[PDB]
C-alpha cells in the first residue's frame, strides 16, 4: 500500500543497501533467510507463497565482485536472484563507460526488473536511488538509470541518497570530473538529493563514536540508520505522521535547491550511553551541531530554507516543539527571511532498533534531521573549481571521451552547476 | 570472469614469467602439478583471471611464453613450476635474436609471431570476458623488447579496446647488461608509447638497491628480483582476483592514474619489504606501510621521485584495514609533500584496497607512481643513444636485419617527445 | 552385489550428467557445497549438496558415493577427487558399460 | 527370457530368476532340477551362474 | 473407456517414447515391473487378471537396435514382447525404402497388432503417433502405417507428435528430402500433426534449464511433459474437461490446417524452483513467449488462429481467465480477424509429476499451450528451398529411386507443399 | 544381427585385414583362442556382426583371407590373432602375382576365384541377414589389386542390393614402393568405379604424415599404419555394434555421403590421435575432436581438403555426448568454412552418434568426407599413368597374361571422366 523501490547502484551503493537492508530485517523480525517466525513489511519486503518476504530493491552493478559478495554472503537466500544484476566490466570510474557504452544493456534489463517489481505494488511511494557521486558505476549509470525512470514512470518521487567527495580527503582522480556530471545530471531528474561525505561521517566516527579506524562498513551503518529513520514514519505509525510525498512538500522550496544536508543524534557508544540524559532539546541541538552533519559543510555560512525532523522513540509533540522553539530564538542558527516556520517536524513511536555488532548505543530517543540549506553551495563551490583545475588542462579527459562525450558535456555540466551556484546566492538572498 | 592473458618475452621476460606464476600458485593454492590444494575458497572463486580448467582438477596458467632460443625455456620448463604450463603455449625459435631489437622484430620474430598471434587467439577466444594482456618482458634485449613490441602492436591492432599492460625491465643506469641496450630500449620505448596502454619500468640496479639496503640480502641472485617483481605483477592485480573494500579493476586503475594518453609509463614499489632482522622490530601499521611506500629507496625504478612531481599515485593496499587510516594517510603525505606533487590536480592518490592480503603479510601494499621524475632515465637512455648514434656504433647489425636509419631517428625522436612532455607538466603552472 | 554396483554406476552417471551441463558447471557446484570457507567437502557438505540437486537417493549411497571418491582416508573431499570422479564420461561410463564386472 | 528377467544386464541370476525363466519357459519344472543343473553348469559359486 | 493406443515409429519416435512411458509409470505409480502396489491408467495401461499392467503401445522400427535397447533397459517386463516390433534392415534415412520395399511387410504386421491392442478398449479416443519427419523408419514407414490406419480405421483421431528438421542446425543431408516427402503424406491423413524441432527444444533446455549441453534423454522428457499435459484430462478430472475430440474442433478451423505448435510452461530446474512466484499470469506469459515455444518460428510473423491451454494443477478458472485476458489485451499477441474468440481453455486438477532424476522442478502449476498459427508456414518455406536447392541438381535422388519410386513423387510432394504455403497465405490474409 | 563379410586381400590387405581382426577381438574382449574374457554385456550383445560361434564358446570372425602366395598368410597365422581365422577361409595359391594386376585378375586369379567364391558365398548364406561385404587390399599391388577388384566383380553380380565397402591402400604420391603402381591403380579405380558401393582411399605416405605429426611416433613400421586403418575401419561400424543415442549403419552412411553414384571415393580420419607428452595435456571435448577432424592433417588422405570443396561428411562419434553439442559444433564447422562446402546442399554433415567409446579412450570420432580433394590425387596416378602408357613401359607383362591394350586406355577414360565429375561439382554453382 506503501510500497517503495530501493536501487542500489555501484559498489558504495550495493555496501550501503546491505546495511540498510540488514536494518530492515533487523527491524521488522525477517531472518536473513527470507521468513519471519501488521503488514508493516510491505513498504520494503513483498510476502511471497512459502510465506517468505522478499525486498522490493535491486541491486545494480557493472562489476561482478560486489554482487557476488551478496550471493555468497548471509543474504543470499533473502533477495531475488535475478533482482541481483551483474555487469561483466566495471565502468573504472568512468562516468562515459558507465552512461554511455556499458551502461545501456544492464540498464535495460535494471528497467525490465524494475517494471517487474512496481507491477508488484499496490501504490508505489516512489524510487529511493542509492549510489555513489563520483564514480563511473555510481555516477554514469545512475544517472542513466534515474533518466530513464523519469521517463517512463512518471510521477514516482525519486530520492537519491547520493554520497558526495570529500573536500581534501578522497580516493579517486576524476572524482571532481565524474562528481560534476552526475551533479548536472540529477540536477532535474531527482526529486530530493540528500548529500553524504565521508570525511564528514569518518569525523563523526571519531569524535561521537571514539572510533579511531572508522570504515566503510561503519559508515554504511549509519548512513542506513539515516535512510531508516527517514521511512520509519511510512512503517510505523506515530504522531505527527510524514510521509514521502510530503518530504518535497515540506521541503523543497524551489526544485532546484533539493540538495539536502542530513544529520543524525544521538551518535553514542555503549560506554558513553545511559550516561547524559539525551533529552529531546539535547538531541535536537546536537542534530543542529556542525559536526552532527554528515557532510563537510559549516551550516553557520549559509542560511536555512526548511529542516524537516525525524523523530524515533518516546518524543512528545510539547519536547519537539520546546526544542524547535529554542532553536529558532537561538543566534547562531539563521534561518532565511521568506520562509517564517522552516520546520517539518514527525514523531514515530518506533525507537531505532540497533545492529548487532554495531557501535551505535540503544538510544529511546533519535533525530534525522534533514535540511536543505543555501550553506550546500559552498561544497559545490569546492566541486566547482577542483573541476575546472583539471578541466583547464583537460587532464584525463580523453578517457572521458573516448566512450562517447564531448568538451561540450563536460562545458554543460559545470556551467550547470555554476548556474546552481547562482540559484544558492539568489536564493540565500532576500 | 574478467580474464588476462599473460605473455613472457626473451629471457629475462620468462624468467619473470616463471618467477610470476610460481608466486600466483602459490597465492591461489596450486602445487607445481595443477591441483587445487589451497583448503580456502576465495582462492577458487576467480582462479580463472589467470588459469584454465583442464580435464582433471588440474588448472593452467592462461601464460604464453615465447623466444627465439631454446634454452630459457628448456629451464623454465625444467623449473619447479614448469609443469603447469601448456607445452602448446611455448613458442620459440631455433636461432636466437643476438640482443638484437631487429633481430626479434623483423627478421626472426616475424616468422613466429604468426605462431605467437594463432596461441594469442587461442587463448583469448576461450576467455568468457577479456580485461586484457600482460606482457612481462625487458627493454635492452633482442628477443624479449622486439618480439615484445611487435606483439603488442599486433594485439593492439587485433583488441584496440582490451587493456595491454606491459612490465619492462628497462636498462640500469650505472652499470649496463649488454653494450646495445640504449638501441633496444630506444626502439621499445617508441613501440611501448605509441601501443601499450599501462607500462610498469623496472630497473635491476634499483631492485639491487633496495634488496640490498632495506631487504639486506648479502648475495640477490635474479630469483630474489624476480620475486620482488612478481609480487609487485601480483597486486596490481589482486582486486580482480579477490574481494575488495573498495576494489579497483586494471581500467580503473589506468583512468586514475593517465592524466594523458602518452604518460602512461610508472614507477613502482612492494611494502612491507622488511630485513629479516627488524622484522619483530618494525609495526606493521597502516602509516608505517605509507612512510615505506613514499620513500625514494622503495622505487623499484632508478629515477628518484624527488626530482621530479608525481602527477599521480595509486596505492592497492592488500588486508583489513581502515579505509579513514588509508585515506587520511594519504591526504597527510601530500600536504606534506605538496612541493612533490603536481598542483593542477587536486588530488594525487587513487587509493585502493583488497581484503585479501598476500600469504605471510597482514597488510601489504602496491604503490604504482606516475611521476615526472622517469624523465631523467629517459634523457640518459638519450645521452647513450645519441653518442653511440652519432659514431653508428652497433647499427650495421640492425641494417643488416632490413630496418631504416629512419627507425631509429624517429623511435629517439618520439622518447625526447615523452621527456619534454614529462618536463612541462613538471613546470607547468596552474592558471 | 552386481545390483549395487549397477546402483553405483547409474547414480554417479546421473550427477555427473545434471553437472557438467554448462562450462565451469562442476566448479560452481563445488564451490556451492560447502558453507564454509575451505575447499575440503565434509559428509554433511556433500548430503545437502546432494539433497539441493533434485536427486532421491538414501544416505547410504550417498555415504558410498562419500566413500569412493577418493578421501585419502581423510573424510573430506578434495576438488580433485571430485573432478576426478564426476568428470563427463570416464569412470562413470566405464562403470555404467561395464555391466558384466 | 533370462535377459528379461535379469534387471542389471550382469548375465547373472539367482535361483528363483531361473527357475522363474524354467517355469516360463515349461511349467513342469521344479526348482530342484535348475538348481542342479546350475551346479552342474558351475561348481563353485555363490549363485548367479552365467544364463 | 477412454483409451489411447500410443505409436511409435523411428529411432526418434522409441526415444520418446522411452520418457513418455516413464513419465506414464511414474505418474500412475505403476512399477517397471508392471505392477501397482481407480481405472485412470486405462487412457495407456491395460490391466491383466494378474494385476500386471501392459501400455497400450506399438514400438515401431526396422533396426533392432532402439528396439533391443528397451529390451534390454529398466523397462523389459513392463512392454508386451510382441507389441516391440523390430525389422531386420534399417531404411538408412531413404523414405523409399522405409515406404516401398522394407516397410511393408513390418507395417503389415503393425496393424495386426494395433488391431489386436483395439480390440481390447471398449472406447477409443484415438492414436498417438510419435515419428521423426527427417528419417526413412520415422517417414516412410510411419506415412505407411497412417495411411493404412486411415483407410481401415476411419474416423478416428490419428494425433501425431512429429519431429520436423531444424532450421539451419540438422544431423542428416537427405533430411529436406524425406521430410517433404512425408509431409506430403501426412497433409492428409493425420488430424492434428503437433510440430516440434529440436534446435527449439535445444534452446529451450539451454536457456530455461541452464543445460549448455542438452542431450536427447531431456528432449524426450520435455516431449513426454507436453504430451502428459495433453492427455491428463482423459485421465484425471478437472474443471473445463478438454478431450481429444475437443481439441480438433476447438483447434482446426480447416482440415487442411492442423498443424501445431506446441510450448510448455515452466521449464525451471531445481536450482531455480521455489524463487519466483511463478502464478497463472506468468506462465501463461511465459507460454506465450516465443523463446519457449517448441518450433523455431517466431509466432510474432505470424497470426494466431486459435490457442488450447491446458492447466495442470492448482489453476483457479477466475486466474486463468484474467491471464487470457491479459493476453487478449496485449498488443505483440495478434490473432485472425475470423476468430475473435480464439482460446480453448482447460484444467485439470492433477499436477504434472516430476521424473526422478530429471532436470525439471516440482511445480504446482503447469500451461502446455497448443495453438494453430499462421506463423508455420515459416518451417514448410524453409524446407522448400531446402529440398530445391538439392533436387534442382537432382542429388541424392537416385537412392530414392532404387527402391521404387519416381521423380513424379517428389515433384507431387513439392507440388503439395507450395499448395499448403499458399493456404496458409490465404488464411493469414484477410 | 546385420552381419558383414570381411575379406583381405593381398600383402598389404591381408595385414590390414588382421591388424583390423586384433583390434575388434580387443574391443569385444574377446582372447586370441576365442574365448570371450570381456566382461560387459553391450560386446556379446551384437558380436554376430563380425564374429560366429563355433561348438564350445569360441568366437570366429567372418573373414575371407586371400592370397597367391602363402608366406603372407602364414605370418598372418603366425601373428598374434592368427588362430581365431576358420583355416577353410584362407584362400591361397602357389605362385603369386608379381605385382602385375593382369596376373591377378585374368591369368592367376580365375582359378582361385571360384574357391574364393565359394567360400564366400558360405560364409554370406549362413548369416541371418547381410548388411554387406568389406575388402582390405591395396591398390598398386599384383594379387591384391587384380583379386580384389575381380572378387568384388563377382560379388556386386551375385548380391547387388548388398553393400559393398572398399579399404583401398592408394599408392603414395611421392615415394612410390614398386614400378608398375600406376599401372595397377589405374586398372583398379576403373573397377572400383563400377562395381564399389563405397570406397575408402588410404594413403601409406599419408598415415606416416599423421603418425610423425599428431601421434609424434620416430620409427614407425607398417604394424602403426595398420593398427590406424583399423581403428577407422571400427569406428565405421562401431554403430551396428554398439547402440547408439543416435545410430547409423553403412546404408545410412552411404545414402548420407554418395550425392550421385560415381561420386562414392571418400577420405578418412580418427580423433582423438594424440602424442604420449600432451596426453594428459589435451582437452577431451567435443569441440576438440571437431578441430581435429576437420583438420588437413588428420586425413588418411594424401589430398589435401583445402583444395577441394566437401560435397559430404559424415561424423560418427563414440562416447556418451550430448547430441546439442556435436551438432553446433558441426554447424559451427560448415558456417565457418562454408567456402569449403558444396552450396547446393544445405546441411553437408551427417552426424552419428555411439554410445560406447572405444577401449581406452573416453571419447573417440571417426570422420568420412566426400570432398573434390580425390581429384589431385586421380589427376597423379594419371600423370604417372600416362607417362608410362606413352612409350608402353612394362605393358608386355600385362600384355603377355592376355589383356588388350584397350582395357588400358578404357581405364584411363574412365577415371578422366571421374575426375571431371569431380571438378563439374567443384566448380558447380547453385542456380
Ligand atoms: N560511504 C561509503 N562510500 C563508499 C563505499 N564504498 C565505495 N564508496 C565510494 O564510492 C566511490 C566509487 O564507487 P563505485 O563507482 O561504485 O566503484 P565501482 O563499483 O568499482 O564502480 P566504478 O568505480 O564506477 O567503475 C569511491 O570514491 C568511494 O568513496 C562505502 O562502503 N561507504
Ligand atoms: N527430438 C528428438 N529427435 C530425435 C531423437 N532421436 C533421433 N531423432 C531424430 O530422428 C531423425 C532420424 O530418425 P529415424 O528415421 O527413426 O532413424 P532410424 O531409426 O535409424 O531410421 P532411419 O534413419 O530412417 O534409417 C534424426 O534426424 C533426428 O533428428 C530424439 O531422441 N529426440
Ligand atoms: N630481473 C631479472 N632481469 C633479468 C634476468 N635475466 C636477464 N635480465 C635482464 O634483462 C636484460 C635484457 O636481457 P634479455 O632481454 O632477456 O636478453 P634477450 O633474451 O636475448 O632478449 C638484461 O640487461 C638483464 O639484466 C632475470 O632473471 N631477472
Ligand atoms: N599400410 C600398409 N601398407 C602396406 C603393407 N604391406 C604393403 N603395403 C603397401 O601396399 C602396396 C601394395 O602391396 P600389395 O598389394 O600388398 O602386394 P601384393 O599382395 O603382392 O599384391 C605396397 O606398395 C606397400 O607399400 C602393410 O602391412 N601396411
Amino acid at each position: 500500500m506503501r510500497e517503495v523501490i530501493s536501487i542500489h547502484i555501484g559498489q558504495a551503493g550495493i555496501q550501503v543497501g546491505n546495511a540498510c537492508w540488514e536494518l530492515y530485517c533487523l527491524e521488522h523480525g525477517i531472518q536473513p533467510d527470507g521468513q519471519m517466525p501488521d503488514d508493516a513489511f510491505n513498504t520494503f519486503f513483498s510476502e511471497t507463497g512459502a510465506g517468505k518476504h522478499v525486498p522490493r530493491c535491486i541491486f545494480l552493478d557493472l562489476e561482478p565482485t560486489v554482487v557476488d559478495e551478496v550471493r555468497t554472503g548471509t543474504y543470499r537466500q533473502l533477495f531475488h536472484p535475478e533482482q541481483l544484476i551483474s555487469g561483466k566490466e566495471d565502468a573504472a570510474n568512468n562516468f562515459a563507460r558507465g552512461h554511455y557504452t556499458i551502461g545501456k544493456e544492464i540498464v535495460d534489463l535494471a528497467l525490465d526488473r524494475i517494471r517487474k517489481l512496481a507491477d508488484n505494488c499496490t501504490g508505489l511511494q516512489g524510487f529511493l536511488v542509492f549510489n555513489a557521486v563520483g564514480g563511473g558505476t555510481g555516477s554514469g549509470l545512475g544517472s542513466l538509470l534515474l533518466e530513464r525512470l523519469s521517463v517512463d514512470y512518471g510521477k514516482k518521487s525519486k530520492l537519491g541518497f547520493t554520497v558526495y567527495p570529500s573536500p581534501q580527503v578522497s580516493t579517486a582522480v576524476v572524482e571532481p570530473y565524474n562528481s560534476v556530471l552526475s551533479t548536472h545530471s540529477l540536477l532535474e531528474h531527482t526529486d530530493v538529493a540528500v548529500m553524504l561525505d565521508n570525511e564528514a561521517i569518518y569525523d563523526i566516527c571519531r569524535r561521537s563514536l571514539d572510533i579511531e579506524r572508522p570504515t566503510y562498513t561503519n559508515l554504511n551503518r549509519l548512513i542506513a540508520q539515516v535512510i531508516s529513520s527517514l521511512t520509519a514514519s511510512l512503517r510505523f505509525d506515530g504522531a505527527l505522521n510524514v510521509d514521502i510525498t510530503e518530504f518535497q512538500t515540506n521541503l523543497v522550496p524551489y526544485p532546484r535547491i533539493h540538495f539536502m544536508l542530513s544529520s543524525y543524534a544521538p551518535i553514542i557508544s555503549a560506554e558513553k550511553a545511559y550516561h547524559e540524559q539525551l533529552s529531546v532539546a539535547e538531541i535536537t541541538n546536537a542534530a543542529f551541531e556542525p559536526a552532527s552533519m554528515m557532510v563537510k559543510c559549516d551550516p553557520r555560512h549559509g542560511k536555512y530554507m526548511a529542516c524537516c525532523l525525524m523523530y524515533r522513540g518516546d518524543v512528545v509533540p510539547k519536547d519537539v516543539n520546546a526544542s524547535v522553539a529554542t532553536i529558532k530564538t537561538k543566534r547562531t542558527i539563521q534561518f532565511v527571511d521568506w520562509c517564517p516556520t522552516g520546520f517539518k517536524c514527525g514523531i514515530n513511536y518506533q525507537p531505532p532498533t540497533v545492529v548487532p555488532g554495531g557501535d551505535l548505543a540503544k538510544v529511546q530517543r533519535a533525530v534525522c534531521m534533514i535540511s536543505n540549506s543555501t550553506a550546500i553551495g559552498e561544497i559545490f563551490s569546492r566541486l566547482d573549481h577542483k573541476f575546472d583545475l583539471m578541466y583547464a588542462k583537460r587532464a584525463f579527459v580523453h578517457w572521458y571521451v573516448g566512450e562517447g562525450m564531448e568538451e561540450g558535456e563536460f562545458s554543460e555540466a559545470r556551467e550547470d552547476l555554476a548556474a546552481l551556484e547562482k540559484d544558492f546566492e539568489e536564493v540565500g538572498a532576500e | 570472469m574478467r580474464e588476462i592473458v599473460h605473455i613472457q618475452g626473451g629471457q629475462c621476460g620468462n624468467q619473470i614469467g616463471a618467477k610470476f606464476w610460481e608466486v600466483v600458485s602459490d597465492e591461489h593454492g596450486i602445487d607445481p602439478t595443477g591441483t587445487y590444494h589451497g583448503d580456502s575458497d576465495l582462492q577458487l572463486e576467480r582462479i580463472n583471471v589467470y588459469f584454465n580448467e583442464a580435464t582433471g582438477g588440474r588448472y593452467v596458467p592462461r601464460a604464453i611464453l615465447m623466444d627465439l632460443e631454446p634454452g630459457t625455456m628448456d629451464s623454465v620448463r625444467s623449473g619447479p613450476y614448469g609443469q603447469i604450463f601448456r607445452p602448446d603455449n611455448f613458442v620459440f625459435g631455433q636461432t636466437g635474436a643476438g640482443n638484437n631489437w631487429a633481430k626479434g622484430h623483423y627478421t626472426e620474430g616475424a616468422e613466429l609471431i604468426d605462431s605467437v598471434l594463432d596461441v594469442v587467439r587461442k587463448e583469448a577466444e576461450s576467455c568468457d570476458c577479456l580485461q586484457g594482456f600482460q606482457v612481462c618482458h625487458s627493454l635492452g634485449g633482442g628477443t624479449g623488447s622486439g618480439m615484445g613490441t611487435l606483439l603488442i602492436s599486433k594485439i593492439r591492432e587485433e583488441y584496440p579496446d582490451r587493456m595491454m599492460l606491459t612490465f619492462s625491465v628497462v636498462p640500469s643506469p650505472k652499470v649496463s647488461d649488454t653494450v646495445v641496450e640504449p638501441y633496444n630500449a630506444t626502439l621499445s620505448v617508441h613501440q611501448l608509447v605509441e601501443n601499450a596502454d599501462e607500462c610498469m619500468v623496472l630497473d635491476n640496479e634499483a631492485l639491487y638497491d633496495i634488496c640490498f639496503r632495506t631487504l639486506k640480502l648479502t648475495t640477490p641472485t635474479f630469483g630474489d628480483l624476480n620475486h620482488l617483481i612478481s609480487a609487485v605483477m601480483s597486486g596490481i592485480t589482486c582486486c580482480l582476483r579477490f574481494p575488495g573494500q573498495l576494489n579497483a579493476d586494471l581500467r580503473k586503475l589506468a583512468v586514475n592514474l593517465i592524466p594523458f594518453p602518452r604518460l602512461h609509463f610508472f614507477m613502482v614499489g612492494f611494502t612491507p619489504l622488511t630485513s629479516r632482522g627488524s622484522q619483530q622490530y618494525r609495526a606493521l601499521t597502516v602509516p608505517e606501510l605509507t612512510q615505506q611506500m613514499w620513500d625514494a629507496k622503495n622505487m623499484m625504478c632508478a629515477a628518484d621521485p624527488r626530482h621530479g612531481r608525481y602527477l599521480t599515485a595509486s596505492a592497492l593496499f592488500r588486508g583489513r584495514m581502515s579505509t579513514k587510516e588509508v585515506d587520511e594517510q594519504m591526504l597527510n603525505v601530500q600536504n606534506k609533500n605538496s612541493s612533490y606533487f603536481v598542483e593542477w590536480i587536486p588530488n594525487n592518490v587513487k587509493s585502493s584496497v583488497c581484503d585479501i592480503p598476500p600469504k605471510g603479510l597482514k597488510m601489504s601494499a602496491t604503490f604504482i607512481g606516475n611521476s615526472t621524475a622517469i624523465q631523467e632515465m629517459f634523457k640518459r637512455v638519450s645521452e647513450q643513444f645519441t653518442a653511440m648514434f652519432r659514431r653508428k656504433a652497433f647499427l650495421h647489425w640492425y641494417t643488416g636485419e632490413g630496418m631504416d636509419e629512419m627507425e631509429f631517428t624517429e623511435a629517439e625522436s618520439n622518447m625526447n617527445d615523452l621527456v619534454s612532455e614529462y618536463q612541462q607538466y613538471q613546470d607547468a603552472s596552474a592558471e | 552385489t552386481f545390483e549395487q554396483a549397477q546402483s553405483d554406476a547409474l547414480l554417479t552417471s546421473l550427477m555427473s550428467t545434471k553437472l557438467n551441463q554448462y562450462r565451469d558447471k562442476l566448479r560452481l557446484i563445488f564451490r556451492q557445497m560447502d558453507g564454509n570457507r575451505n575447499s575440503l567437502i565434509d559428509r554433511e557438505e556433500f548430503i545437502r549438496g546432494i539433497a539441493k540437486l533434485r536427486i532421491n537417493v538414501s544416505k547410504a549411497q550417498v555415504e558410498r558415493l562419500f566413500d569412493l571418491c577418493d578421501v585419502d582416508k581423510s573424510g573430506e573431499l578434495d576438488y580433485e577427487e571430485f573432478v576426478n570422479r564426476f568428470e563427463e564420461n570416464g569412470l562413470a561410463s566405464a562403470a555404467r558399460n561395464q555391466t558384466r564386472a | 527370457v533370462f535377459v528379461r528377467n535379469d534387471l542389471t544386464r550382469c548375465g547373472q541370476l539367482p535361483v528363483r530368476d531361473m527357475t522363474r525363466c524354467c517355469q516360463a519357459l515349461v511349467p513342469g519344472i521344479s526348482e530342484r532340477q535348475v538348481a542342479a543343473v546350475m551346479a552342474v553348469v558351475d561348481p563353485n559359486s555363490a549363485g548367479g551362474v552365467d544364463y
